[PDB]
């Protein structure tokens, strides 16, 4: 119990730097600030709260009873709806290691580089996916109108075809024939173009799947290789 | 699904010159015909029932009047082309064929509906396809605003709807500051009113003094006295001639569509108010009102086709704390390179009501819990916005990571609570979000059923379960001394600034005396504690009855920080009243980004904001863009169509102003398209006579010629002046644009229109920017302090494609330094910029000229310091001729805070500080003190803490702008940055040592620095 342990004491570092200090943390992880004077920051009710500690006449507290007179009994005083204090947050987390420190650098950003020459073969994969969805939708439709065009045709005409061959004249009906005969062939010439789009689409909902599959391999690995590369205050121009 | 691409056939951008076009004739008969890629319809189909006669059943086709063509989209539907104006290559078709049919059903129904569609993006027929009942509930509902809109329109018949096509554009207070009204002559000023006098255009003026506070009648009253002067009259018979014919005219501006149409003051109107300011003078039209009524459309409203015992318990009555089951996920992509769990979470906004609880750990391959979690919350102490932010994640216990994520509304938009039986498809994570769950993230589930879908059950009671209505909570409701200092002290501190548990504790006891200073219900709302149906029920009482706030301030209520629904009432009423239409318009971007936020579709704030938009076409034109703009975005796309739909259904004739807008716009993407990708590798002569060529060509000369700019619809587009047009040098291939104006007397405004088409970078950076640095130029100049800025005109119009208005006659440093030549000298020798400056103003001209450049110059040094924009050398910093300057470029928040790794800012070099300390104030080799340096620094200063007197704008500006998934706009502590630049913890005056010490440490740094010309690399 001093000015400066290295338990649970920071400087005056910002906002910034506590509640990614305690993101995610049980009910308890707390640490001690400054503030524009003290500051305590908590956690509790999956919530991070702030309670300032009034200094005046080198005496310390919380409510309008000072019961302190001292910085470091105010925290052990409570520490065993006021509810307690369990984990802090220590200071000495891991010769002149500086040089490692590329290292370990070194793995984050080229698996950011990795990564990244995965997010963007995902949302190009990903939006070329919905392109053949509506696609294929679109040939259905387009197919439908033909299969329209064909009703159109195999009932105007049934009553001339049906009007000729009581009139003896083949090779004018042969001309309507050949005529309902390529609309019948761009029919089925459509429902292939659409069936190779299927093809394709399931073709990239595997290679969209295993895009996703890697990422989530790479994942656990980027946020651990964040915490590894914390640098050192006061130095400049490391590389 | 909307289109992908905005090319002429699906996979083409561009079609041939020739295409063959499969017809599918009315008796069946197929006829592959080859068209023009630009010919219309109409010779389409002429060319066709032409050459079917070859065909057999040629007898059977009707007059070719009596069909029309009928195609399939590159969106998959069936377009029934009504308008046979439209070319092949303008009909986005999927594939080059045409059937043609007789028409079936309502032609007016189906052409509305088509131009809805064109207009949005997205055809409307999708939305009827939807079967969430929330969807159609809206859809039908809201057409009561769009119904109460309308009739205030016609309520008026022949001027309300004048004032719904051409507002007056006003400050928002008449009061003119001190310094501008010493600027006119002795309380008045001189104004030029013209008279067109035949067809093949004569002009006349009248020249007038009037007192600078008169209403355009008054005006035109003067005219009409000094037309009827020459003319022989009794003084009597002049005073019935101005009474009867006062109000039988208007006025315009000249080379432009601002009209006067309100009894306002003459200097209240912006365009007078900155003919004072700039000297210039305002040359304005008079106009008959008939004349003007005449081409005013009548266009009415008419209501679409889609407007056509339970036990239930309130929530009060449930004695439970939340329970729900976590049943089963469909699949996982797991890689088995390791076991999941899903971790769940009930949440009121940001932070979660309760604590987080989690599923067990289980195979990764096989998915499934089944396990009925418990909340440690109680039920009846639920909020209204109480909300379910769930997730997947995995494990390695030593590293964890999120899969997919999902939020739930916890309750419906009818109240009810959810209960029994659900499946939610989940939703990917963000780029770089490693968050456990996805709090801010939206509410619902996927619309995509392919991706990973969750499906659980939630607890079943007796009966329905509803959230009590108001009046019970009222019910509920009904169960000293002297510490204001600090009251008028925490109310005047950010929004974030730091709420103690001792001052939230502080203020929640002496609450109810809170009301005394209303201002600080902000700050108050955030000491409650949310999950207590007892805090939460005097909060209710204490909102209701709650003094109207300046709407500055309650903005700040329709943020993030604060999703009760009594309190967004309150704000969204405090706007309804008290904000002006004016700053409505200045405030629109936040205010469409901040609709996000909302837990459901229909609410106050839509109803307000489309309200305001069927009323005020100025509003309603950028309420559409911003809305349009965000169309590529699934996780809004749907709730910004809904409302799109909504508008364009109501607003009336204005939608074909639009609708050409949205084609000129689709024309230019395409074609930037093209110069990006298929002729990515071409040699820029090439490329442009590649423009040239296809910009001739008819298809677009007429959609991109004679339309509305989006940047500004009071501005026509004319005719292309292709001779200029150009595409730019940037890599992202831009398109410079010029159009003549074709204003009457385009003579007296806008001789050319200048616009940057840019296919690339994301431009909501600069939106933001520009929109502040407005808003400061305001607050400086009602503070009497002359700083003349450039906000330039700027409009996002789709993912990384938006418009940038052109400066005329400006140039950048870069330039003035190359441009002006090298005059026998291969350096520039940054003395030239004072010499070009000299060189372009002489005489008298050169004082104001100076003082012009450095009344500019201080106010956008300020705001590049306040605001995080670095990158200032000679190539974003801008001069006019008259001397003004501006900047430009920008791109980066908060002094790239996010970007890179956060260990710099401790110094910054500027490189121009000796080139500008020329121009502020000639020669003097020791011009580091003179006594124009020494106005020019008290000017800074002054400024510096004008922003700061008024900084909370800016910090909720920037909390509203965190919707949008900006780059250096993510997290509150982006934000923070402006709060240490203006140092809102140091007291005012250490602040101006602060911003003093900075300035001095900058400009020295630049006297020394060496700049490398090209590349801007140092040498020190
Ligand atoms: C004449 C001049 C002087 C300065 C600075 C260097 N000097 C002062 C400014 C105000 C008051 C006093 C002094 C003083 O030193 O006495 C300028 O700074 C900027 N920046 C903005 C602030 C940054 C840190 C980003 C550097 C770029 C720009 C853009 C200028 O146009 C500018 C012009
Ligand atoms: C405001 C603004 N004004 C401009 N005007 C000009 O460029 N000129 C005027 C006539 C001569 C010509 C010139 N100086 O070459 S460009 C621009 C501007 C705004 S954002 C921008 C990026 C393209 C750099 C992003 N650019």
């Amino acid at each position: 119990m001093s000015l400066q342990d290295a338990e649970w004491y920071w400087g005056d570092i910002s906002r910034e730097e506590v509640n990614e200090k305690l993101r995610d943390t049980a009910d308890g992880t707390f640490l001690v600030r400054d503030a524009s004077d003290y500051t305590l920051t908590l956690r509790k009710g999956g919530n991070n709260k702030l309670i300032k500690i009034f200094h005046r006449d080198g005496k310390y507290g919380f409510s309008d009873p000072l019961t302190f007179s001292s910085v470091v009994e105010l925290i052990n005083h409570y520490r065993n709806l006021d509810v307690k204090l369990l984990y802090p947050v220590s200071k000495y987390q891991q010769e002149a290691v500086g040089k490692k420190l590329h290292e370990y650098n070194t793995q984050f950003q080229e698996k950011s580089r990795e990564y990244d020459r995965l997010y963007e073969e995902y949302t190009r994969t990903s939006q070329e996916i919905q392109m053949k969805r509506t696609a294929i939708e679109a040939f259905n439709e387009t197919i439908k109108i033909f299969e329209e065009q064909c009703q159109t045709q195999e009932r105007y005409s049934k009553e001339y075809i049906e009007k000729f061959k009581r009139e003896g004249n083949e090779k004018e009906i042969q001309r309507i024939m050949h005529n309902y005969d390529k609309l019948k062939s761009r029919i089925s010439e459509i429902i292939d173009s659409r069936r190779r789009l299927e093809e394709d689409l399931k073709k990239q909902a595997a290679e969209y799947r295993e895009i996703d599959k890697r990422m989530n391999s790479i994942k656990p690995d980027l946020i651990q290789l964040r915490k590894t590369r914390d640098q050192y205050l006061m130095w400049l121009t490391q590389k | 699904p909307p289109r992908p691409s905005s090319g002429e056939l699906w996979g083409i951008h561009l079609m041939p010159p020739r295409i063959l076009v499969e017809c599918l004739l009315p008796n069946g008969m197929i006829v592959t015909l080859e068209c023009l890629r630009e010919a219309t319809l109409i010779t389409i189909k002429h060319e066709l029932f032409k050459e079917a006669r070859k065909y057999p059943l040629h007898q059977l086709l009707q007059d070719e009047s009596s069909y029309i063509f009928v195609s399939v989209t590159q969106e998959a539907e069936r377009e029934e082309f009504f308008d046979e104006t439209r070319r092949l290559c303008d009909l986005r078709l999927f594939q080059p064929f045409l059937k043609v049919i007789e028409p079936v059903g309502n032609r007016e129904e189906k052409i509305l509906n088509r131009e809805i569609g064109f207009a949005i993006g997205m055809p409307v027929c999708e939305f009827d396809m939807v079967k969430d009942p929330e969807v159609q509930d809206f859809r039908r509902n809201i057409l009561n605003v769009c119904k109460e809109a309308v009739d205030l329109r016609d309520l008026n018949s022949p001027h309300s709807r004048a004032m719904y096509v051409y507002p007056p554009n006003v400050e928002s207070s008449p009061e003119l500051p001190k310094h501008i009204y010493n600027k006119l002559d002795k309380g008045q000023i001189i104004v030029v009113i013209w008279v067109i006098v035949s067809p093949n255009n004569d002009k006349q003026k009248y020249t007038l003094k009037i007192n600078h506070d008169c209403v355009p009648e008054q005006v035109i009253a003067e005219a009409i006295r000094k037309k009827t002067r020459s003319m022989l009259l009794s003084s009597e018979q002049l005073k019935l001639c101005v009474l009867e014919y006062q109000g039988k005219y208007i006025l315009k501006v000249c080379g432009c569509d601002e009209y006067f149409l309100e009894k306002y003051p003459l200097s209240q109107y912006k365009y007078i108010r900155s003919c004072i300011m700039l000297g210039r003078m305002p040359n304005l039209m008079l106009m008959a009102k008939e004349s003007l009524y005449s081409q005013l459309p009548m266009d009415c409203f008419t209501m679409p086709s889609y407007s056509r015992e339970t036990s239930t318990k309130s929530l009060w009555v449930i004695n439970s704390a939340l329970r729900i089951k976590i049943l089963c996920a469909t699949y996982v992509n797991v890689n088995i390179r390791d076991k999941i769990y899903v971790r769940t979470g009930i949440y009121h906004g940001g932070e979660p009501l309760c604590d987080n609880v989690n599923t067990q750990r289980v195979p990764c391959s096989n998915p499934r819990w089944n396990e009925w979690l418990n909340y440690d919350i109680y039920i009846p102490d639920l909020p209204r916005a109480a909300r379910l932010c769930l997730s997947i994640c995995s494990v390695k216990k030593e590293e964890h990571c999120p899969l997919a994520w999902g939020n739930i509304n916890l309750f419906d938009y009818t109240d009810t609570l959810v209960s029994g039986k659900m499946a939610l498809n989940l939703w990917p994570v963000p780029h770089g979000l490693e968050d456990l769950l996805n709090p801010i993230g939206v509410t619902g589930s996927n619309p995509n059923k392919e991706t990973p879908c969750l499906e659980l059950e939630f607890d079943w009671f007796s009966s329905v379960v509803k959230f009590p209505d108001m009046s019970v909570i009222e019910e509920h409701a009904n169960w000293r001394e002297n510490d204001k200092e600090q009251l008028k002290a925490i109310s005047t501190r950010d929004p974030l600034s730091e709420i103690t548990e001792q001052e939230k504790d502080f203020l929640w006891s002496h609450r109810h005396y809170c009301v005394t200073i209303p201002e600080i219900l902000p700050k108050l709302l955030l000491s409650v504690k949310w999950n207590s149906r007892d805090e939460v029920a005097q909060m209710y009482c204490l909102v209701k009855d709650w003094p109207p706030i300046k709407p500055e301030q309650a903005m700040e209520l329709l943020d993030c920080n604060y999703p009760d629904p009594m309190v967004r009432g309150f704000a969204v009423r405090c706007l309804e009243k008290y904000l002006t239409d004016d700053k409505l318009s200045q405030y629109l971007i936040q205010l469409v980004q901040v609709l996000k936020y909302e837990q459901y579709l229909d609410n106050l704030l839509v109803r307000f904001l489309l309200k305001k938009a069927l009323t005020n076409q100025r509003i309603g034109h950028f309420f559409f863009w911003h809305l349009k703009s965000e169309m590529h975005n699934k996780t809004v796309s749907q709730r910004f169509g809904l409302l799109l739909e909504s508008y364009c259904r109501a607003c009336g004739m204005y939608l074909k102003h639009l609708n050409r807008q949205v084609e000129a716009m689709e024309k230019l993407i395409n074609l930037t398209d093209i110069l990006k990708q298929e002729k990515k590798d071409e040699t820029q002569k090439v490329q442009m006579k590649f423009l040239v060529e296809q910009m001739r060509r008819p298809d677009f000369m007429d959609a991109l010629q004679g339309f509305l700019s989006p940047l500004n619809p009071a501005h026509q587009l004319g005719n292309l002046r292709l001779e200029e047009c150009r595409i730019m040098s940037s890599a992202k291939r831009p398109l410079w644009l010029n159009w003549e104006n074709p204003d009457i007397m385009s003579e007296l405004l806008f001789q050319n229109n200048e616009i940057i088409f840019k296919n690339g970078d994301d431009l909501r950076q600069d939106m933001l920017t520009l929109q502040i640095i407005r808003i400061m130029e305001n607050i400086w100049q009602n503070q009497g302090l002359d700083l003349r800025m450039l906000p330039y005109g700027c409009l996002s119009i789709g993912d990384c494609v938006g418009l940038i208005e052109v400066v005329r006659n400006s140039h950048t440093i870069m330039q003035i330094q190359c441009k002006g030549g090298l005059k026998g000298a291969l350096q520039f020798n940054s003395h030239t910029l004072h010499q070009w400056l000299k060189d372009k103003n002489k005489g008298e001209i050169y004082d104001a000229a100076i003082d012009l450049f450095t009344r500019s110059c201080a106010g956008y040094c300020v705001a590049t310091f306040i605001l995080g924009i670095g990158d200032r050398h000679n190539s974003n910093i801008m001069v006019k001729d008259d001397g003004q300057l501006f900047h430009i470029d920008f791109g980066h928040f908060l002094d790239h805070k996010k970007k890179k790794f956060g260990y710099k800012r401790e110094r910054v070099p500027f490189v121009l500080t000796q080139d500008f300390l020329i121009v502020i104030s000639k020669g003097a080799q020791e011009c580091t003190k003179t006594r124009e340096f020494e106005r020019f620094q008290e000017m800074c200063y002054k400024a510096y803490l004008a922003i700061r007197q008024h900084a909370n704008l800016f910090i909720n500006l920037f909390s509203m702008m965190l919707g949008s998934g900006m780059p250096e706009l993510q997290s509150f502590d982006d934000i923070a940055y402006i709060r240490k630049t203006l140092a809102l913890d140091k007291t005012e005056q250490e602040a101006l040592e602060y911003f003093m010490k900075q300035m001095n440490d900058a400009r020295h740094g630049g006297w020394t620095t060496k700049m490398d010309w090209i590349f801007h690399t140092i040498k020190q």
